[PDB]
């Protein structure tokens, strides 16, 4: 798959 | 080192750490936003709010710094620097902490909507963490949205170890200091404890995740159960024959409780967009639940089994979930104590140790 990188916050 | 004034204590940092502000209460001290010149990194300082004059606060943080320098993970806090703002032995009053700084407290996403993945991934980092401490005998007691940081890149980090340990044979009777929202049964009840508990947290937490609202609110401690029990069915005999003698009456004396069925505590809207890249799905994150928030003690799932278990399982990297435990030297039983004098010493054969 992949993972999440980005988080806005 | 200086000081500048912040609500009532001031400080008394190291030049290091400039443009010096506050950023959370507290419970056990107070926490401040300076940048480490020295180090290029917005920092973290907290000094602790209850050094050592007494007894039941100094032990905490002892075993907080102890277990702050032999710890070690990409979801567990690290200690960046200890400092002591006194001279010798004597005027000895006063222990702070720098850290990292992180882009903000769970109790932030708490009010975001994530979207599985994202999630799916911090709920996995907090379960990393949590392993890790478990792995070496240790438990958290204390995993609440509040002590848990992200940064703008789903990375994350577990924080505080006041009051963290490991036994098998304790009670409380002083539950008035691991949050009760997030206060597990065996906790609740004076029963004992393995150290699992922390996964109940980290369930209310993932409910605290996905309906927005705490999942247990508290009235005063004797309430929380009459809340959980109200939404989670009144617990078998099996669990009944477990407590204390006394706790029992009461125990058994309240008011019989229907129970829910999670399709029902949490129905498929208030998990994420069922944006299917694999074994997530709605009826996932819940099943999970169902396995977590349980309050029979030993009927709840783990670490262990939760890592490698499909909401999970996919980025199960082994090179941060087969972490090498962390250990220690001896100094930890934790049920015993030294005198409250001795005990502000070997805080001192820290602060000092560390610089
Ligand atoms: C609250 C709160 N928000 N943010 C961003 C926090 C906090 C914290 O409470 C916090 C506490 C420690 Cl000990 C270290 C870092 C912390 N950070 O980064």
């Amino acid at each position: 798959p992949k993972r999440p990188t980005t988080l806005n916050l | 080192f200086y000081s500048v004034e912040i609500g009532d204590s001031t400080f008394t940092v190291l030049k290091r750490y400039q443009n010096l502000k506050p950023i959370g209460s507290g419970a056990q001290g107070i926490v401040c936003a300076a940048y480490d010149a020295i180090l290029e990194r917005n920092v973290a300082i907290k000094k602790l709010s209850r050094p050592f004059q007494n007894q039941t606060h100094a032990k905490r943080a002892y075993r907080e710094l102890v277990l702050m320098k032999c710890v070690n993970h990409k979801n567990i806090i690290g200690l960046l620097n200890v400092f002591t703002p006194q001279k010798s032995l004597e005027e000895f009053q006063d222990v702070y902490i720098v850290m990292e700084l992180m882009d903000a407290n769970l109790c932030q996403v708490i009010q975001m909507e994530l979207d599985h993945e994202r999630m799916s991934y911090l709920l996995y980092q907090m379960l990393c963490g949590i392993k890790h401490l478990h792995s070496a005998g240790i438990i958290h007691r204390d995993l609440k949205p509040s002590n848990i940081v992200v940064k703008s890149d789903c990375t994350l980090k577990i924080l505080d170890f006041g009051l963290a340990r490991t036994a098998g044979t304790s009670f409380m009777m002083e539950p008035e200091v691991v949050t009760r929202y997030y206060r597990a049964p065996e906790v609740i009840l004076g029963m004992g404890y393995k150290e699992n508990v922390d996964l109940w947290s980290v369930g209310c937490i993932m409910g605290e995740m996905v309906c927005h609202k705490i999942l247990f609110p508290g009235r005063d401690y004797i309430d929380q159960w009459n809340k959980v029990i109200e939404q989670l069915g009144t617990p078998c005999p099996e669990f009944m024959k477990k407590l204390q003698p006394t706790v029992r009456t009461y125990v058994e004396n309240r008011p019989k409780y229907a129970g829910y069925s999670f399709e029902k505590l949490f129905p498929d809207v208030l998990f994420p967009a069922d944006s299917e890249h694999n074994k997530l799905k709605a009826s996932q994150a819940r099943d999970l639940l169902s396995k977590m928030l349980v309050i029979d003690a030993s009927k709840r799932i783990s670490v262990d089994e939760a890592l490698q278990h499909p909401y999970i399982n996919v980025w199960y990297d082994p090179s941060e979930a087969e972490a090498p435990p962390p250990k220690i030297p001896d100094k930890q039983l934790d049920e015993r104590e030294h005198t409250i004098e001795e005990w502000k010493e070997l805080i001192y054969k820290e602060v000092m140790d560390l610089e």
